[PDB]
Order: C-alpha cells, then sequence, then structure tokens
RNA sequence: AACAGCUGGUUCCAAUCGAAACAUGUCGAAGCAUGACCUCCGCCGAGGUAGUCUGUGAGGUAGAGCGACCGAUUGGUCCUGUCAAACUCCAAACUUACAGACGCUGUUUGACGCGGGGAUUCCGGUGCGCGGGGUAAGCCUGUGUACCAGGAGGGGAACAACCCAGAGAUAGGUUAAGGUCCCCAAGUGUGGAUUAAGUGUAAUCCUCUGAAGGUG
RNA sequence: UUGAGGCGCCCAAAAUGAUCGGGACUCAAAUCCACCACCGAGACCUGUCCGUACCACUCAUACUGGUAAUCGAGUAGAUUG
RNA sequence: AGUUUGACUGGGGCGGUACGCGCUCGAAAAGAUAUCGAGCGCGCCCUAUGGUCAUCUCAGCCGGGGACCCGGCGAAGAGUGCAAGAGCAAAAGAUGACUUGACAGUGUUCUUCCCAACGAGGAACGCUGACGCGAAAGCGUGGUCUAGCGAACCAAUUAGCCUGCUUGAUGCGGGCAAUUGAUGACAGAAAAGCUACCCUAGGGAUAACAGAGUCGUCACUCGCAAGAGCACAUAUCGACCGAGUGGCUUGCUACCUCGAUGUCGGUUCCCUCCAUCCUGCCCGUGCAGAAGCGGGCAAGGGUGAGGUUGUUCGCCUAUU
RNA sequence: UUAGGCGGCCACAGCGGUGGGGUUGCCUCCCGUACCCAUCCCGAACACGGAAGAUAAGCCCACCAGCGUUCCAGGGAGUACUGGAGUGCGCGAGCCUCUGGGAAAUCCGGUUCGCCGCCACC
C-alpha cells in the first residue's frame, strides 16, 4: 500500500477469517478437518480435505437443512449444534470418511461450547476424532435442558413464534433418534 | 546446411571450444564437415565462430569437394558417381549433394566419413586474425565466399 | 572466508525479498512427494526448521524415502553422493 | 546461575518421572592401593621418573557442571552431561 | 603528493563513512557561486567544462580550479556580476597512503577525491551573451589545474 | 658403517600411459601422513556426458538507482547539486543443479563404476580476463583459463611461456604466422591520398615512452 | 567569422660508439583506404616404410590380410619387451 | 650433569597472533577461494532469560484529560541476553498462568573437511522409554539461526554386571558403559637465556653490500599565473594546483651471487654527461656609465691551495 | 454464491473514493444475561439465549486510477554492462571492431479497483 517494500498480509489474513498458524498445525495430522463454524442464527459442519487448488469438502451439514428431518425449533443453540454435527458426521461416514481433527477456526475453546457440541455430534456419527470428554457440555445441556429451565422463569414465552411455551428437549431426542436410524435419506 | 572448416589450430584454444570441434568431427586444421542448421548445431558453430570458416555452399561446389575429398567410413576408395551409386541411396554425387544440402541425410548414414579433409587454400586465404567483415577469413561466409574458399581448398 | 560456519556468505540466499517477508503459506509445508520424484532444494527464509546446509541451495535431488515428516533426498555434490534430510517447506516439484 | 534443589525429571532406574534431588559431586578419597599407585612406587628411582616427574596441569576458565541426580523414591542416583557454568547455586 | 598517485580509478569505491574514520575535511569552499538566488533558466548562455578522460580529482584540485575560475569571473564581472557557476561533483572517494615495509600496508586516510567519467560536466556556468567570452576564459584557467584535457562546451547559446 | 627432514652422486636399449607444484592434519611450513592427481592389475556389464539447444530450478557481480531502505553528500525562496566493498525499488552477460533432445562416446578398443598394488607431488612460473593490497615494481596475495615447467618446428634481430604450430621415418606438393628494395626466399606491384619531421620504417613488452599545455 | 577531422611540429636533458636487426629509404622502402600477384613450417594434402592399438585367420604374442579423420611430443613417476 | 627454550612473519628480532572459533565485505550473482586484507566479535550469561498454553500487539507521531487513562494513524522502524548478517506480528515479541523436553536410551543424515580421505565438537531429522502443556491437531531432543570448545593415560563420581593363577572365606585389586577434572601452541611435549670464543650442515629457498625493477622520497623541468615588485603578473621574485624528465639521495621489492663479484673515505690514472661555475657569442633589464641581476647557444679548455673532522657532506681562511 | 463456509495463488488482490442491495430466506449490525463460559474492572470482548428493529457499519453487487502494485506497446536503447576472438587504436589509465547476449532510471500511452478451486444455497 505505502510502497514497493510494503508487505500486505495474505488475503484470508486481511479478512481475518483464517488463522494460518493454527491451520498448519491442523494440517500436520494428515487427517481431514471437521470445520465447525457458527452464525448468529445457524451452525455449519464441514469435512474438508486438502487439495491442489484449494480445500475439498467431502461432506457437510447446515443447521438449516436440519428441518428436512423434522426440526421445528430455532437453529442457533446447543441441541441444534450437536445434531448438525451428527448429520455431517453421518454424511461423512457415507462418503468413506473415517477420521478427522476438529478445526474451530477463530472460535474460542470454551468448555461446553457449541463447536465442541458439533464435535461430539460427529463422534457419535461414528467418526474417530481426537477429543477430551470433560471439555464437552454435559448431556442435558446438549439436549437443550438449560433452555427449558430458562423458559420456566416464564411470564413471557422465551420463543416469539410458537414452537411451544416451555420448549422441548424431547424434540431433540426425536430428531437424534431419527438420524441414528439406518433408513434416513441423507 | 553449413560447411565447417577449421582454420586455426588447437594450441591455446579453450578446451570447451576444442571439444566442440571434436564433437563436430573435426580434429585437424583444414578439416571440413557438413552441419544441419538446427538450434543445437547453431550454438556449437557460434562457440567455434573464431577458429573456423563456415557458410552454406552451392550445389556445384559441394559436388566438387565431395568428389575430390569425400571418403568411405574406412579405406582409400574414391567417392565417385559409381561409388555413390553402388553404396548410397543416391544415383550419383549430385543426388547426394542435394540431399545433404536439403538436410535429408548425412555423410555417415551413407557410409562416408563425416569429415572432408581439404588441401591448403591455393593462393592462400584472407588471414586468421580477422573476421570476414574486416577482410579476414574467420566466421560466417557468403555462399560465394564459402565457395571461393572450399574451391581453393579443392 | 574469515569464518567457516554454516551461514558464512549466506546473506543473500537466506534473505527474503521484502514482499515475500512474513510467515509462509502452509500448503507447501505439507506437500507430499513420492520416492523417485525430482525435487528442487531451496530454503525458505521464513521457515526456521527442516533446513539443509545452505551450500546445497539450487540442487535438484531425488526423493528416496523419508524420516519422520522430513524427506530424505539424494543428490550429487560435485562427484560425491549425499543424502539430505529436508522438510517440504524447502522443496518444490520439478517441472 | 541458579538451579532448583529438587524437581521432577526422568529416573533411568524407576523408568518413570519422579522428584530428584540435585547434589554437587563431592570428591571421594583415594586409597593409594590402585595399580597406578604401585607403578609410581615401582618405577620411581634414581634420576627423572618419566611420567611420575610431571606436575598438575592448569585450569580452564570455567568448569562444567558436576552433579548427581537422586531419585526421591528409589534413592538411586544417575549422572548427566554437565554444562559450563561460572557459578552454580541451588534454590533451597 | 603528486596526483599521479591518485588520478586513476584503480581501486574499489571507498566511501562508507560508517567504516572509515579520520577523513580530512574538504578544501572546496563553495559549490554554488555567483548569484545563487537566481535560476539557471534566467540566462541565455550556458557553458560547461567537460572532462575528456575518466579520472579522480582530489579536493585540493577542485578548490584550486574552482578558485582560479570563479576568481576570474569576479575580476571581470564584479563581486556580484550577473552570472552563476556550479561545481556539480563532490569528493566522495576516500584516499589512502601507506606512510614496516609492505607488511600491514593498508594505508592511513589522507584525503578525498571525486570520480569523474569522461564526457561529464565538472563545471557549468550561466551568463549573458556579453560575458560569454569571460566564462570561457575562467574555464581555460580551470582546466589547467585538473589532471585531464577538457572541452569548453556551449550548451544553451547560439549568438555566434 | 653415530644421526641429519640438509648438499652432492646413483652406471645398458626400446615400447604404452603420463603428473603434482593443490586440500586436511602435523613442534608443521628445506619434512611427513591423508586426500586430489598419475600408473598398473582384478571385478562389474550398459550406459556415459567435455559441447549446444530447450524445459524445470538456484544466484544479487557488472550496470543502474535511491519521493525503495540505509548512510553519506549541495544550495535557494516544492525546487536544485552529488555518492556507496561492508546500501538495494531494480538488474544483466554469466556461472550452476536436474531432465529431454542433437552431437560425441561405450557394449571383441568394456565405457560409467567398484576393489586392490605402485607412485611421483604438496618452492612453481608466465600470458589473458576478473580481481584485493601497494605511489609503484621484472611487487605481494587470490581467482578462471591457456601455456612454460615437461613442448619440437616456423616467425618475432637475439629471447621459457607473444604469433603460427602440437611432432614417427623418408619423399613430393600447398599453405600458416610472418614477409616480398638489398643483406634474404618473394613486388623497387596497382589505383588513390597524406606526411617533410628521417615524423616513421617499433603488434604484444621490465624491453616499443612520451604528458599537461600549445601550433596562421 | 566559427565548428570538425587527418598527418606533422613545439613541449623533449645523461653519462665508452648514433641507430628502425643493419644498409639505407621521401609521388617511399613512411602512413591511411582499397586491390593484384607471390615467397614462406615438421601444419595441411599425397607415395612408400616403422611402431603402437584394434579386427580376421591362427597354438602363436609366428605369418598373411584389414582398420586408425576420430594413433604417434613429454620431466617426476607407473607398466612392459 | 642431561636437556628444553615452538610455529606464523614481504629475511630475522622487537611489535603483533591473521595459532581454536562466529558474522559482513573482500569473493568476480551456484560451490570453493589468499595476504601482518577492511569492519568486529566468541572462550559466557540465564531455573528463566528454558518449555507449553491462554490472552494480546510493538516502535514512533497526533488529538482529549516525557508518569497513568481514552481514541486515531501505524507490516514492523519495537522487542527478541551479547558481534554481524539473517528470521519473526491472531508471533519466534508482550503479559499472565502452569511446567521442568536444559529428560534417559539409540540412531539416520549433514557439517567439521565444497569437490575428496580425517577426530573431538556441532546441527537437522528419526525411533524407544518417560513426561509437561493444550480441547485437539500439535509443540517441547534448551535460549529464533550461525561463536561459547578439548584425545589417550590417570583420578573421582553413577548403576548393574564380568573377573584376580589348585580351592573356600575375607580384604584389596583388574574390566564393560558413562559423567566430571586440561592441554587457548586450542587434532594435546613436562621446558629459560648468552655466545664478538665459537663450530657444522645448507640457502641467494632469506638479510647486509653492489647490480636490477620501481620512483613515494630526492634532483631538475614544464603548464596555469594568485600575488608583490611605489604604478605595473611576466626586469626580478613567485603560492596553489596540474603535467613530466632523470636515476645522484632515500625508501620499497627479493630477480641475480652465500662450493665468496673484498668495505667507507682518501689517493693515483683514464674516458664520459650537461641540468654551464669561469671563459666565447648573444637577448632582456627596475640596461646612463661602472658593477650587477635574469635568460639563450655552447662541454674546447679550465674549475686550484689550505685549518678542524676517518669522514662523504659540511664549516671556515686567503687567493682566483 | 439476492448477501454463505473452507481455501489456493498471496497487492493484478494494497490505499483512497462513488453508487446499489435485503417481511417469515442468508450474513450481519442488533436485543438480552437463567444457564456452559467470561472480564487481574467492565455480557466491551469471549460464551450462551434470542428476533423488536435496521440495511447506517461490515458483507455482497456495480464502478472510479489520484497513490502503491502487475503486465504490455512505443521512446530512452541495441545505449550501460557483457561470454568468445583480434599482429585493431592509445604514452598510458583505457578504447575499438567482429561474434553471441543485453539492462536500469525515466517519459508516454494502455492494463490492474483480483483470479481460480471445493461445498452448500431460489
Ligand atoms: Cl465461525
Ligand atoms: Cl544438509
Ligand atoms: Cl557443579
Ligand atoms: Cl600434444
Ligand atoms: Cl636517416
Ligand atoms: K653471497
Ligand atoms: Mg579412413
Ligand atoms: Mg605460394
Ligand atoms: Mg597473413
Ligand atoms: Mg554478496
Ligand atoms: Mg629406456
Ligand atoms: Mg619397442
Ligand atoms: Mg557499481
Ligand atoms: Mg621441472
Ligand atoms: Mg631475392
Ligand atoms: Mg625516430
Ligand atoms: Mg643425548
Ligand atoms: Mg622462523
Ligand atoms: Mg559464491
Ligand atoms: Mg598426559
Ligand atoms: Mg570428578
Ligand atoms: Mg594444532
Ligand atoms: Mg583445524
Ligand atoms: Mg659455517
Ligand atoms: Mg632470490
Ligand atoms: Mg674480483
Ligand atoms: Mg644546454
Ligand atoms: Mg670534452
Ligand atoms: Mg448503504
Ligand atoms: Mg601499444
Ligand atoms: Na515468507
Ligand atoms: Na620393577
Ligand atoms: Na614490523
Ligand atoms: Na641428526
Ligand atoms: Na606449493
Ligand atoms: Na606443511
Ligand atoms: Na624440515
Ligand atoms: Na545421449
Ligand atoms: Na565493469
Ligand atoms: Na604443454
Ligand atoms: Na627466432
Ligand atoms: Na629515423
Ligand atoms: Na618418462
Ligand atoms: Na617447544
Ligand atoms: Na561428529
Ligand atoms: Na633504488
Ligand atoms: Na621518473
Ligand atoms: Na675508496
Ligand atoms: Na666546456
Ligand atoms: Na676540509
Ligand atoms: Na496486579
Ligand atoms: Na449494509
Ligand atoms: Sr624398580
Ligand atoms: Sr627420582
Ligand atoms: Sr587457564
Ligand atoms: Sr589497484
Ligand atoms: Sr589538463
Ligand atoms: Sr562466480
Ligand atoms: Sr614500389
Ligand atoms: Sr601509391
Ligand atoms: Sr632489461
Ligand atoms: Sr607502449
Ligand atoms: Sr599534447
Ligand atoms: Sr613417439
Ligand atoms: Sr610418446
Ligand atoms: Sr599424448
Ligand atoms: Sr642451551
Ligand atoms: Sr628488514
Ligand atoms: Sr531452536
Ligand atoms: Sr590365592
Ligand atoms: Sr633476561
Ligand atoms: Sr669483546
Ligand atoms: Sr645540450
Ligand atoms: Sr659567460
Ligand atoms: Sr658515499
Ligand atoms: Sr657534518
Ligand atoms: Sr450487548
Ligand atoms: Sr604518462
Ligand atoms: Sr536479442
Amino acid at each position: 500500500a505505502t510502497g514497493p517494500r510494503y508487505k500486505v498480509p495474505m488475503r484470508r489474513r486481511r479478512e481475518a477469517r483464517t488463522d494460518y498458524h493454527q491451520r498448519l498445525r491442523l494440517l500436520k495430522s494428515g487427517k481431514p478437518r471437521l470445520v465447525a463454524r457458527k452464525s448468529n442464527k445457524h451452525v455449519r459442519a464441514q469435512l474438508v480435505t486438502l487439495g491442489p487448488n484449494g480445500d475439498d469438502t467431502l461432506a457437510s451439514a447446515h443447521s438449516s437443512d436440519l428441518a428436512e428431518y423434522g426440526w421445528e425449533a430455532p437453529t442457533g443453540n446447543m441441541p441444534s449444534a450437536y445434531l448438525t454435527g451428527l448429520l455431517a458426521g453421518l454424511r461423512a461416514q457415507e462418503a468413506g470418511v473415517e477420521e478427522a481433527v476438529l478445526d474451530i477456526g477463530l472460535n474460542s475453546p470454551t468448555p461446553g461450547s457449541k463447536v465442541f457440541a458439533i464435535q461430539e455430534g460427529a463422534i457419535d456419527a461414528g467418526l474417530d476424532i481426537p477429543h477430551n470428554d470433560d471439555v464437552l457440555a454435559d448431556w442435558q445441556r446438549t439436549r437443550g435442558a438449560h433452555i427449558a429451565e430458562y423458559d420456566e422463569q416464564l411470564e413471557e414465552p422465551l420463543y416469539s413464534g410458537d414452537f411451544d411455551a416451555a420448549d422441548l428437549p424431547e424434540h431433540f431426542d426425536e430428531l437424534r433418534e431419527t438420524l441414528l436410524d439406518g433408513d434416513i435419506e441423507l | 546446411m553449413h560447411a565447417l572448416v577449421q582454420l586455426r589450430g588447437e594450441v591455446n584454444m579453450h578446451t570447451d571450444i576444442q571439444d566442440t570441434l571434436e564433437m563436430l568431427n573435426i580434429h585437424h586444421v583444414n578439416h571440413c564437415t557438413l552441419v544441419p542448421e538446427t538450434d543445437a548445431y547453431r550454438g556449437m558453430v557460434a562457440k567455434v565462430n573464431d577458429f573456423v570458416a563456415f557458410g552454406e555452399p552451392s550445389q556445384e561446389t559441394l559436388e566438387t569437394v565431395l568428389a575430390t575429398r569425400a571418403e568411405p567410413l574406412e579405406g582409400d576408395a574414391d567417392v565417385d558417381d559409381e561409388w555413390v551409386a553402388e553404396h548410397t541411396d543416391y544415383d550419383d554425387i549430385s543426388g547426394l549433394a542435394f540431399a545433404l544440402l536439403s538436410e535429408e541425410t548425412t555423410l555417415r548414414e551413407q557410409g562416408l566419413s563425416p569429415t572432408l579433409r581439404l588441401h591448403p587454400p591455393r593462393g592462400g586465404h584472407d588471414g586468421v586474425k580477422h573476421p570476414v567483415k574486416e577482410g579476414g577469413q574467420l566466421g560466417k561466409h557468403d555462399t560465394e565466399g564459402i565457395d571461393d574458399l572450399l574451391e581453393a581448398m579443392r | 572466508p574469515s569464518s567457516n560456519g554454516p551461514l558464512e556468505g549466506t546473506r543473500g540466499k537466506l534473505k527474503n525479498k521484502p514482499r515475500d517477508r512474513g510467515t509462509s503459506p502452509p500448503q507447501r509445508a505439507v506437500e507430499e512427494f513420492d520416492d523417485g520424484e525430482k525435487v528442487h532444494l531451496k530454503i525458505d527464509p521464513s521457515v526456521p526448521n527442516g533446513r539443509f546446509h545452505p551450500r546445497f541451495d539450487g540442487q535438484t535431488g531425488t526423493v528416496e524415502g523419508k524420516q519422520g515428516d522430513a524427506y530424505k533426498v539424494d543428490i550429487v555434490d560435485g562427484g560425491k553422493e549425499k543424502t539430505i534430510i529436508v522438510t517440504a517447506a524447502h522443496l518444490r516439484r520439478q517441472e | 546461575m541458579q538451579m532448583p534443589r529438587r524437581f521432577n525429571t526422568y529416573c533411568p532406574h524407576c523408568n518413570e518421572h519422579q522428584e530428584h534431588e540435585v547434589e554437587k559431586v563431592r570428591s571421594g578419597r583415594q586409597t593409594g592401593m590402585k595399580w597406578i599407585d604401585r607403578q609410581r612406587e615401582r618405577n620411581s628411582g634414581i634420576g627423572n621418573d618419566g611420567k611420575f616427574s610431571k606436575v598438575p596441569g592448569g585450569d580452564k576458565p570455567t568448569k562444567k557442571t558436576d552433579l548427581k541426580y537422586r531419585c526421591g523414591e528409589c534413592g538411586k542416583a544417575h549422572l548427566r552431561e554437565g554444562w559450563r557454568a561460572g557459578r552454580l547455586e541451588f534454590q533451597e | 603528493k603528486p596526483a599521479s598517485m591518485y588520478r586513476d580509478i584503480d581501486k574499489p569505491a571507498y566511501t562508507r563513512r560508517e567504516y572509515i574514520t579520520g577523513i580530512p575535511g574538504s578544501k572546496i569552499a563553495q559549490h554554488k557561486m555567483g548569484r545563487k538566488q537566481k535560476d539557471a533558466d534566467d540566462y541565455p548562455v550556458q557553458i560547461s567544462l567537460i572532462v575528456e578522460e575518466t579520472v579522480q580529482l582530489r579536493h585540493g584540485s577542485l578548490e584550486a580550479s574552482r578558485l582560479s575560475a570563479n576568481r576570474h569571473l569576479i575580476k571581470e564581472l564584479g563581486e556580484e556580476g550577473d552570472y552563476k557557476m556550479t561545481l556539480r561533483k563532490f569528493p566522495h572517494q576516500v584516499l589512502r597512503e601507506n606512510k614496516d615495509g609492505m607488511r600491514a600496508a593498508f594505508g592511513k586516510i589522507v584525503g578525498t577525491a571525486a570520480r569523474v567519467q569522461a564526457g561529464e560536466q565538472l563545471f557549468t556556468a550561466y551568463c549573458n551573451v556579453e560575458d560569454a567570452e569571460h566564462v570561457k576564459e575562467a574555464f581555460r584557467r580551470a582546466y589547467n589545474k585538473i589532471t585531464p584535457s577538457c572541452r569548453i562546451k556551449v550548451e544553451r547559446g547560439e549568438e555566434l
């Protein structure tokens, strides 16, 4: 920018979307990456592999296409995250993918976070992924219990639209139960 | 196709330059060879440019020299039309000369020594200390120029 | 030379042009080569580890197996055969 | 330089990490009954005594560390390469 | 010391003051003479002294020639005549002398010189058509004090 | 019959190949050892690479430039004056790794390579190109190359390394460098111009000087 | 009046006897631009022979025939008759 | 009494260490490359100034209330132990926390030593074991990279085992693996000088003297002509700077001679050079004359005697 | 790709500027602290929960060249420099010719306000 000698960062570094130092350490495993990403409203999980002209996504799952199996709840929470991971995980198994390493991008490794929920989901789908159980939220929270008990302090329905008043972690069970099922159109 | 004639001896010439002449089958002063005009050969002659005389000869001249100085791969045997006819893919010297000039074959392929051992230039040459443009005999020559030299070294 | 260390006279060859300064892209540090492949050797100023002796910059060897994540590349120093341990970060496929 | 009197490190005997105690190697006393001792007596006579007429060399500006690392559980010590150090004080 | 000792360019460029100490000061008093508040474009005539051979000119010579030239312009046009002259080269090359025989001979620092390539302008003066023959005379005296033969060339000027 | 790393000497013919005057270590620099390099023998069995072209790479010297770093370096009320072995926004020629192609070479002349026997050698020198030191040197110390050393014969008045030229014997011929007025083989050659100083009749050079400046 | 080029002149002093090798040379026997014909090596071409290497035949390294444009200098030194 | 008292070196000595290491340049854009080459460093320091993880972004400038607080600009000029060059910004830097991988064993490869053999040392990259941190990939075989280093014999030290002469017990020994202790002349001897009383082997491989090359020094000249010379550059004197000639001084170099080319000064006797002191012939003058000053041609002839000092040189005297 | 995720090349992509775009869609800003988690102090950030509002930021789409950068034509320049050769020139430092290569500054006019890969998606 200033002159001939000026040094402009790599594009994805300017955009502040790719931590290249973390990326290298990640790519060293030689395994595919389980890309866990978040949006204010959605959660995405991708199984990316290295390629000659750029990465290759062999399977993915977006919280949006979660409804395609019977999801009538919001898509920016724990139950949403876990399920999206499981879906992507299952699709991954179908593609022949057997193992991966969790890539959480610029998100923080906070215990019980959603990226770890995504990870737990993928692991349950049958994917072998280096993890640490006690960094994963305890079952109930993944189910969405923390949200139900929150709506208990009602007086005003947590959810605007009507999915339900006291919400349902039971819906979480139905959807998971539905995915672990062999049939299911992936 | 160019005609190469070494006009300057080996003493004091760079070794990589001397080795080049040897790869072009010339091992003595006044020895001539016929070389196709390729990028590969072009570099070689450019490297030897200062110890040689070269250029494209006329059909006739090549014929005179072939008759007078060509030799079998082995032996004394004169290389005349009959020889050419009973040993080569051609009917006479002219057919051979033409094919060489048109770069369709080589003296070797036809069972001939790759080298034409010429005689010193009758009447002397223009000197080996200057190029053609300066009045000398070194470097690239005119077709008429090469012809004069080759004919003189008949 | 006034000294005989490994980096003597390596000012130029081990320095980045200002614009190529800074951490290098990971892609080439993870590249995979097969035994028999011809590879050019050139140290990447920005990459500290996995280097070979500077004297060998410019060589084009032959991958002949590996040691850990680094590669074992065969070359000929003058007339002598040598095996060089080097990571992909400092290698490039020939052609 | 400073150095901890105790710390966790590999015990080549237990074959697992444990708390070791670091001590400077105290010189053991000679007996005067080693082969070299008898050779000195045997070979020293009238005139020069060859090697036995030589005297103690000099000193390097700095000496290397000379320590014993003792496993706090099995009690057995082991030795390590030393490193040049002008001074060495243990912390505690 | 004779110039024969330093006039040729037979040594590496030696100018790095970060590695050379005790360099004698320059004897050149001025590089811009005459009316330095005026421009060169404000004059019809521009004459330059051109060096015909590549050489090194010690600061002692620059000053002597610059002096004998400007000193003439002063005498003929006045201490404020309407003209301006410039010595465009500066003595960057540091000079040594080995003043023990050839043992540890690297010389001690003794001076500075300017490297001038053949065909370059050492001096360039600007004057009016009237004082054209005076500047030519100043240069004649100037080239009698520097090693090489020179050409007095009239650049901007055709009133002949 | 002391020992010496020091001086001197070491006796017949011929045929093939043919160096090193350098690197590492050394109480080592007038010496050795280990390598480089020379040579001899056995083994292996199909490629090899002194030249060039092209492709895929390596490089910051020449040059250049610095409102591109850096540090030097002018003046005026942006402009205006300069530089760099230990500066670089630039950047050759060129050198170099690997591969293919052409060339050359090898498969009875066995290359490339491997193993073993025997060395000599580790005072070098010169020309040219590039250097660094030095006022310089027929100086000192590098580097690449060809030569002398260890290279005849022709030329250069003579003359290790400048020019031609690398050479079995003998014989005929034609040239090379160089030369053609005589000495001295070949022209008192041709067309044209300049010079009046015997300038000059002197490639290169310790060797052949001739400068700044000046010349109706 | 002024610019450019060619050759020459001044600048130019050393020790036994001056020199371009010498003689000597001036529309040259000098210098520059061209050009013509010649002389001149052991180089190059060519006849015969010798050595060495290789090939064919052979017990032969004895003869005989063949190949060498791509063999023929050499100090120290290695190898062989 | 026996010996030692090193090497390098524009001869040797004195000085210095280019005697072991690292960096830039020299170095001629691959690699390699010398000099008593230019600039300059290392013989340690650090339990954190090592390791990991989390959080974070530095110099410097500006604006608001050279300490602190807020905002903006800001690819890197900060910082990173110490030379130099290089590396590094969601870090290799800073802060905080945790931790001891500065771990044991054993290798591959490169380097040391380009090519091309050679040890100690060093580095990169592995494996086995045991660990630290991290969610995990992963990172940690000390400090971002290149200096910070040492053989055999002997001793001490660490853990287990082998072994000592017919045999058993005890003592005390011998050994396998490794750590520490130094040789800096740093691929390791335990080590001062004089010789003119000297001696030998050799060297012109190397100095004194003469020659030779060079010419900085020395001698002489030329160009330009500031200046002064009451005015006047050029009667005369003549700075600066610039260009040369000589080979008389001095210095440099190490070509020639060390199985020998006799030293300084003087003397005697011969030849020569000219940059001329006199003599001849001239030009200028700040040339009235006389006596001078300066310059030109010119080497035929002349240029002498004495006092001090070995002196050359030089000082001094009377003649000329 | 009517706004997305992961990238490769790593300024042709930077700096700066103009215009346009979003009812249950996407990205955001945004709203909000019971929880997982968090600030050496702050739900600012990190983390979690969520849609009342908005297209003003970001982002995506279209475009501008003043600065920086890449490439191209002409000029500078076959200049500077240079590998091979020369009984060519110069007192000399050095230069020239033939042969094979061949810049840099700078001027001028164009180019460049990213290109490409995988996945997902009215
Ligand atoms: Cl995200
Ligand atoms: Cl290596
Ligand atoms: Cl200790
Ligand atoms: Cl020969
Ligand atoms: Cl005469
Ligand atoms: K002598
Ligand atoms: Mg034949
Ligand atoms: Mg003839
Ligand atoms: Mg001729
Ligand atoms: Mg360099
Ligand atoms: Mg014999
Ligand atoms: Mg014989
Ligand atoms: Mg330069
Ligand atoms: Mg000899
Ligand atoms: Mg005659
Ligand atoms: Mg004459
Ligand atoms: Mg004795
Ligand atoms: Mg000595
Ligand atoms: Mg190099
Ligand atoms: Mg000892
Ligand atoms: Mg001990
Ligand atoms: Mg030593
Ligand atoms: Mg050594
Ligand atoms: Mg004696
Ligand atoms: Mg001598
Ligand atoms: Mg005598
Ligand atoms: Mg006279
Ligand atoms: Mg006389
Ligand atoms: Mg808008
Ligand atoms: Mg000459
Ligand atoms: Na980089
Ligand atoms: Na005894
Ligand atoms: Na001295
Ligand atoms: Na002896
Ligand atoms: Na030698
Ligand atoms: Na030696
Ligand atoms: Na000796
Ligand atoms: Na081939
Ligand atoms: Na040059
Ligand atoms: Na020879
Ligand atoms: Na002769
Ligand atoms: Na004459
Ligand atoms: Na011999
Ligand atoms: Na000693
Ligand atoms: Na080693
Ligand atoms: Na002398
Ligand atoms: Na002189
Ligand atoms: Na005498
Ligand atoms: Na006289
Ligand atoms: Na006297
Ligand atoms: Na605090
Ligand atoms: Na917007
Ligand atoms: Sr005894
Ligand atoms: Sr005794
Ligand atoms: Sr000591
Ligand atoms: Sr020089
Ligand atoms: Sr002059
Ligand atoms: Sr080079
Ligand atoms: Sr005539
Ligand atoms: Sr004529
Ligand atoms: Sr001589
Ligand atoms: Sr000359
Ligand atoms: Sr002149
Ligand atoms: Sr012979
Ligand atoms: Sr022979
Ligand atoms: Sr031979
Ligand atoms: Sr003694
Ligand atoms: Sr001396
Ligand atoms: Sr490190
Ligand atoms: Sr016993
Ligand atoms: Sr004393
Ligand atoms: Sr005495
Ligand atoms: Sr005279
Ligand atoms: Sr007189
Ligand atoms: Sr004397
Ligand atoms: Sr005296
Ligand atoms: Sr908020
Ligand atoms: Sr001169
Ligand atoms: Sr071209």
